[PDB]
RNA sequence: GCCCGUCGCUAGUACCGAUUGAAUGGCUUAGUGAGGCCUCAGGAUCUGCUAGCGGAGAAUUUGGACAAACUUGGUCAUUUAGAGGAACUAAAAGUCGUAACAAGGUUUCCGUAGGUGAACCUGCGGAAGGAUCAUU
RNA sequence: ACCCACUCGGCACCUUACGAGAAAUCAAAGUCUUUGGGUUCUGGGGGGAGUAUGGUCGCAAGGCUGAAACUUAAAGGAAUUG
RNA sequence: UAUCUGGUUGAUCCUGCCAGUAGUCAUAUGCUUGUCUCAAAGAUUAAGCCAUGCAUGUCUAAGUAUAAGCAAUACAGUGAAACUGCGAAUGGCUCAUUAAAUCAGUUAUCGUUUAUUUGAUAGUUCCCUACAUGGUAUAACUGUGGUAAUUCUAGAGCUAAUACAUGCUUAAAAUCUCAGAUGUAUUUAUUAGAUUGAUGAUUCAUAAUAACUUUUCGAAUCGCAUGGCCUUGUGCUGGCGAUGGUUCAUUCAAAUUUCUGCCCUAUCAACUUUCGAUGGUAGGAUAGUGGCCUACCAUGGUUUCAACGGGUAACGGGGAAUAAGGGUUCGAUUCCGGAGAGGGAGCCUGAGAAACGGCUACCACAUCCAAGGAAGGCAGCAGGCGCGCAAAUUACCCAAUCCUAAUUCAGGGAGGUAGUGACAAUAAAUAACGAUACAUGUAAUUGGAAUGAGUACAAUGUAAAUACCUUAACGAGGAACAAUUGGAGGGCAAGUCUGGUGCCAGCAGCCGCGGUAAUUCCAGCUCCAAUAGCGUAUAUUAAAGUUGUUGCAGUUAAAAAGCUCGUAGUUGAACUUUGGGCCCGGUUGCAACGGGGCCUUUCUUUUACUUUGAAAAAAUUAGAGUGUUCAAAGCAGGCGUAUUGCUCGAAUAUAUUAGCAUGGAAUAAUAGAAUAGGACG
RNA sequence: CUCUUAAGGUAGCCAAAUGCCUCGUCAUCUAAUUAGUGACGCGCAUGAAUGGAUUAACGAGAUUCCCACUGUCCCUAUCUA
RNA sequence: UCUAAGGGUCGACGAUCAACUU
């Protein structure tokens, strides 16, 4: 099968290496997951040492964290809008680590309302304790009016079966917004 | 080569077993256990070559399967159990307790001890680590993990292990001027006092040892085992006390028997 | 497989095959000591060359160097025990100045003769070959034995070997059984 | 005395050589491509909870990557056939002359060029290893 | 210009060799078995053979590089007496 | 353990090779072969092809027993079969591939997986069973069969689990959220992890917060004893264990990995880079790092200090032969590492295989067949064919060495034992002693002893033997119980001997000998050499200072480039703290030699070198000890007795390349302050 | 060794678009070859600016073989204007 | 059906405009 060995992959002088040691199972690679969106389908791969990997195909929900109020709500991934390694992954909506996706934002709005009570996107004085210092940003809340939050995948769906991630914030969000308003 | 080897060819066994060359093709491969493959001494070797109690491996396993032998308080019916340094081999039939210690030539000397001191054993603290739930623990030279260790027990210290409750009764701290056994290298089996420790960040720690006769030899920290202070070893030393006489004075001691 | 069996040669042939003076010296030694072939002289000269090599290696070392002291003392002890090196030549230079006859003298085929147990060296050879000589409480049937200078006081006949004890022999019995008839009855 | 080469006979060893020669093996473009593996499906029949609905699921099946192998072509290597050509060596007291060794009967030799049955000859420059260490 | 003396550098020469060498001879071919100042190139018995082949340079002639099979007990150097 | 000799000439001195000579665990072959110990052995050529038989199975008390299997009030014991578990990835073989690859020494994992062993570790589980859940489950077994054939299986009826799938009981303590959540495991994000643990160093160990999971674990298991208290019942409790299980550590491992080191070749000088070559970002994949793969981007990476290519009748090393010193050559092969199982490739299971005495496919072979089909892989052990100059028995056994399993028991062609065997190695029979004659020796002149070569009661040995050791009886007289293999011109020890042949036959490594005078051929006799061995062939080592670093030669013997420049390489003038004095203290014999410390203007550049130390497996080598009868060997053994046992050992040295630590500071290189951007507090 | 010429065809080349004999001989090419090619050469009657030999490239030039391709053929049939 | 690269004018970017070739 696929081999991660360096006995192929000719040496740094450019010399072609002679073959020894027919392919070893401890050097095997496998097929990419190419995780898509929707109708969760996870396959268990038996890995070295009896361990198990989870190939995510067609994942629908991911656990995304705001990282500014530390909520980590479970939400639905809408689609892939940017991927730094391959635009084809954006085209095909292939879920993958470091992919820039859009998430539902509804659990985050519901938590913001149950926490601050400050009408984000449209036991009494806990809203008072979480005081007027609640302005999040001028780019993370303007997305709530559309109900789509830009997020970045952080887990590896092909490895862990999960599609967790974090909401874009600050200079990371500015960078990806520049990229999106260029390539869109 | 497709898996773990299960055979140990003769001439590949550790030399300090004093194994016969033309006995057979194979040696007793030390099973996985507390100490190591090379630094170990199988119960078959210690029962058939160091005490001559048994004559064959069959007879070694015959002795073992009736619960006669006992390594560190437990039965250890394994024919090739890897007993090693500071281990207590007690047999109740022929009631006597041995402590596996190194003679000055570097072999596992037969060292009879009394029950009142075979109750315990010594252990060199291999590592100090916080376990799950934030519980500190120490790992010793024999592969023992002991929870809730004294907060002053660091690496390379020695701990006295109850060997019935498996807890730390006392601990000697690695410092200049304590009695140390050498458990590896050229000076394997020597006893002396720490004089100085050279640090060598990144590399290997070196320690200079001065035996009773003021001989000063340096060796790697990996194989020095604190066993107490000078003149007060926390254990009983074998017949030679790790002096390392030269061949000339050894021949002299030998010819002093006429 | 089992560990190999170490083995070494014990002799060395001369480089020149047909040196007449060396041939005559070897034949002189073989006639004096009752030797079967030149290979025995070869073996003794090989032992002497090994001894000389070790002694030279030690003598090139510094004096009171521990290795020289220990190994030269051991070599001299072994040689004086075997009786090749005399009692007053314990210096590691007389080891160099040894000879072939100094080793051929301690042969049991030579000691048996010099002790009067045999009429000649060939008598001694056949007497050792025929199990007639015992060194201690042990029959020794090997001519080359290198008496340890303590066995010299003990080289006598065996309780077997009907020259020093119980039995009368083998051909004596048949000659008696035929002399019974030769008597007439 | 010693000696050189052509030519002629015999034997051996290599070389060139039409044959787009032959065979074997390695690598390889392209084409086809088994098989398992991952994946899109598929649903025999096998029982369960109530025609509603799930679970296990064989054949088959889509697309991938890994790819044996074969065909064709290319290339490399190593053996090998070959009319004929041209050498070398050995043997042979064959033929022709006598080139060298004496100033070897034209001193020899080097480089180069041309010529001639063959050694060789001749021109030009060089050397003495010359047959001259020598003309105040 | 010449003479005399000295000097540095050069082409050489004469005598003697401590010394070197197989010798012829050599002030270097000496300071080498008492073997090491630095460094480049070349040779390894005589032929086959500076041949064949490949490469490269050349207009060509050829140059540079350069084998093998096979064969052989000498070939060769200096000197001595005829 | 530092050696030469024959051959060029009429003679000489050289060069120089040829020839001789010696060794080879170095192979073949010829002749010969009595004894004991040891034991290599189908590597070379064909990693060629293989008939046949065996080489991997495994059970305790402790997973499952209604064998219609045995035997003396549910089985109480044993126990075929089978399911389950574990193993079959070790071993053993071979050297085909393989030249920075393997491998060696040395590193790293703060870059990962790890069955097992060992140690530690789990009060938190529920959205009408726990005094114990199901078949949704089946085997073995019973009965019906197909095929010629396979370790082929269909159909029907049961039946369990430590197989499979589910699923509760443990309060108390315990804080946060607005009654619930709070064990662990997975995934993500954030926080602490200080100066409140560790490291040289971390985004480490670890903890916390918020969540997340096609649910992970949190025993529905088994044996032997049954004990204590008691509401005396189906009470409550309580042992020693086995197996299992999460995580961590440990061990056995694995995989990658640092540095340095491989033979010949330039008639290989450029190579790699579209098609990954070197790097960057991101991702995928992996156990994990990593161009390992992908996407985008950059244009890099190696090289005369030899890249790349070609060859190897190349697996690497430990080591072996030879060896004054230096070296040369070899290493398929007893140990370590690697790779392969006809050639490739792919993959299942499993902790671990890209496994081949596992599977799948193709290629080449090739078995059987009832022609439909089915089954293969000796470079395991024997054995056959083929190839060749070239290599053993289709033997016995688990007793030893160890290995494997559920395991004290079973299994093991692993291994051991024997058979063949002049591979090589050790020891060393073929005679010894008298008398008589003759001049210490000569003669088929004679006598008494000695013994094993054999043979063989027993007994030891052995797993059972064989043999060895030990021995009853036998078994020496041309002791026929008969030693050979090569030679006698020189080298080179030994014949102008006799007969034969006559430039023939032949010998002769070389020089030569043979042509009617042969010391050289064929023989006889005699003699020489080595000897149960000796010769021959090839290879290699010494000889060879004829490969030269030590250590060659180059005017004429072979060899100085036609000449100069010139890059790499090699090499490169001198100079910087010397010299006084005072001490302490070593080792050897007041002396000698070696230090360390103070004064005398004086108390952290970069390298090489060198000292010391650790390292450099064992075996091997050198070597200490040790009467294996000596010896090769082996690591044994020794010392006393009527014990109811005491004791010494299995040292030491060396691998001097690379890395590591340390002392020195000569030698050799390197850097300092010059437009001062210098030093000092 | 002869006769003989002004000189006696040199270097090359050849059964050649130049060779009668001749379909020369040998080899190769094919199942078979008066063809083609490579050799040989006492060459009826080759040959040196009446230019000799060779030549990369070029050619609606002459020729042989091979692959592809086909109704040229085996063996003809059919359709359209 | 898309992706990327290759421009003009004006005031490290912004505004505007434009054609095809790969
Ligand atoms: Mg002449
Ligand atoms: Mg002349
Ligand atoms: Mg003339
Ligand atoms: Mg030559
Ligand atoms: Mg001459
Ligand atoms: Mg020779
Ligand atoms: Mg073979
Ligand atoms: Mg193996
Ligand atoms: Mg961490
Ligand atoms: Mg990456
Ligand atoms: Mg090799
Ligand atoms: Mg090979
Ligand atoms: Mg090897
Ligand atoms: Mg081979
Ligand atoms: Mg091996
Ligand atoms: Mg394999
Ligand atoms: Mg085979
Ligand atoms: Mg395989
Ligand atoms: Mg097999
Ligand atoms: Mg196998
Ligand atoms: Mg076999
Ligand atoms: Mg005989
Ligand atoms: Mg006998
Ligand atoms: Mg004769
Ligand atoms: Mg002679
Ligand atoms: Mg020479
Ligand atoms: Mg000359
Ligand atoms: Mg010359
Ligand atoms: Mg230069
Ligand atoms: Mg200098
Ligand atoms: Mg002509
Ligand atoms: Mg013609
Ligand atoms: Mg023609
Ligand atoms: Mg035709
Ligand atoms: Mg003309
Ligand atoms: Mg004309
Ligand atoms: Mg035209």
């Amino acid at each position: 099968g696929i081999s991660r060995d360096s006995r192929h992959k000719r040496s740094a002088t450019g010399a072609k290496r002679a073959q020894f040691r027919k392919k070893r199972k401890f050097e095997l690679g496998r097929q990419p997951a190419n995780t898509k969106i929707g109708a969760k389908r996870i396959h268990s791969v038996r890995t070295r040492g009896g361990n198990k990997k989870y190939r995510a195909l067609r994942i629908e929900t991911g656990n995304f964290s705001w990282a500014s109020e530390g909520i980590s709500k479970k939400t639905r991934i809408a689609g892939v809008v940017y991927h730094p390694s391959n635009n084809e992954l954006v085209r095909t909506n292939t879920l993958t680590k470091a992919a820039i996706v859009q998430i539902d934002a509804t659990p985050f709005r519901q938590w913001f309302e149950a926490h601050y009570g400050q009408t984000l996107g449209k036991a009494e004085r806990k809203w008072a304790a979480r005081a007027a210092s609640a302005k999040i940003e001028s780019s993370v809340e303007s997305q709530f009016s559309a109900g789509r939050l830009y997020a970045c995948i952080s887990s590896r769906p092909g490895q862990s079966g999960r599609c967790d991630g974090y909401i874009l914030e600050g200079e990371e969000l500015a960078f990806y917004l520049r990229r999106l308003t260029a390539k869109k | 080569a497709r898996g773990p080897k299960k055979h140990l060819k003769r001439l590949a066994a550790p030399h300090h077993w004093l194994l016969d060359k033309l006995s057979g093709c194979y040696a007793p491969r030390p099973s996985a256990g507390p100490h190591k493959l090379r630094e170990s001494l199988p119960l078959i070797v210690f029962l058939r070559n160091r005490l001559k109690y048994a004559l064959n491996g069959r007879e070694v396993k015959a002795i073992l399967m009736q619960r006669h032998v006992k390594v560190d308080g437990k039965v250890r019916t394994d024919t090739t159990y890897p007993a090693g340094f500071m281990d207590v081999i007690t047999l109740d039939a022929t009631n006597e307790n041995f402590r596996l210690v190194y003679d000055v030539k570097g072999r596992f000397a037969v060292h009879r001890i009394t029950d009142e001191e075979a109750s315990y054993k010594l252990g060199k603290v291999k590592k100090v680590q916080l376990g799950k739930k934030g519980v500190p623990y120490v790992v010793t030279h024999d592969g023992r993990t002991i929870r809730y260790p004294d907060p002053n027990i660091k690496v390379n210290d020695t701990v006295k292990i109850d060997l019935a409750s498996g807890k730390i009764t006392d601990f000697i701290k690695f410092d200049a001027g304590k009695l140390v056994y050498v458990t590896g290298g050229r000076n394997l089996g020597r006893i002396g006092t720490i004089v100085h420790k050279e640090r060598h960040d990144g590399g290997f720690d070196l320690v200079h040892i001065k035996d009773s006769l003021d001989n000063t030899f340096v060796t790697r920290l990996n194989n020095v085992f604190v066993i107490g202070e000078q003149g007060k070893p926390y254990i009983s030393l074998p017949k030679g006390k790790g002096i390392k006489l030269s061949i000339a004075e050894e021949r002299d001691r030998r010819r002093a028997q006429q | 497989p089992r560990a190999p069996r170490t083995y070494s040669k014990t002799y060395s042939t001369p480089k020149r095959p047909y040196e007449s003076s060396r041939l005559d010296a070897e034949l002189k030694l073989a006639g004096e000591f009752g030797l079967k072939n030149k290979k025995e002289i070869y073996r003794i000269s090989f032992q002497l060359s090994k001894i000389r090599r070790a002694a030279r290696d030690l003598l090139t070392r510094d004096e009171k160097d521990p290795k020289r002291l220990f190994e030269g003392n051991a070599l001299i002890r072994r040689l004086v025990r075997v009786g090749v090196l005399s009692e007053d030549k314990k210096k590691l230079d007389y080891v160099l100045a040894l000879k072939v006859e100094d080793f051929l003298e301690r042969r049991l085929q030579t000691q048996v003769y010099k002790l009067g147990l045999a009429k000649s060296v060939h008598h001694a050879r056949v007497l050792i070959t025929q199990r007639h000589i015992a060194v201690g409480k042990q029959i020794v049937n090997i001519p080359s034995f290198m008496v340890r200078l303590d066995s010299e006081k003990h080289i006598d006949f065996a309780p077997t070997s009907p020259f020093g004890g119980a039995r009368p022999g083998r051909v004596a019995r048949r000659n008696a059984a035929r002399k019974a008839e030769a008597s007439g009855e």
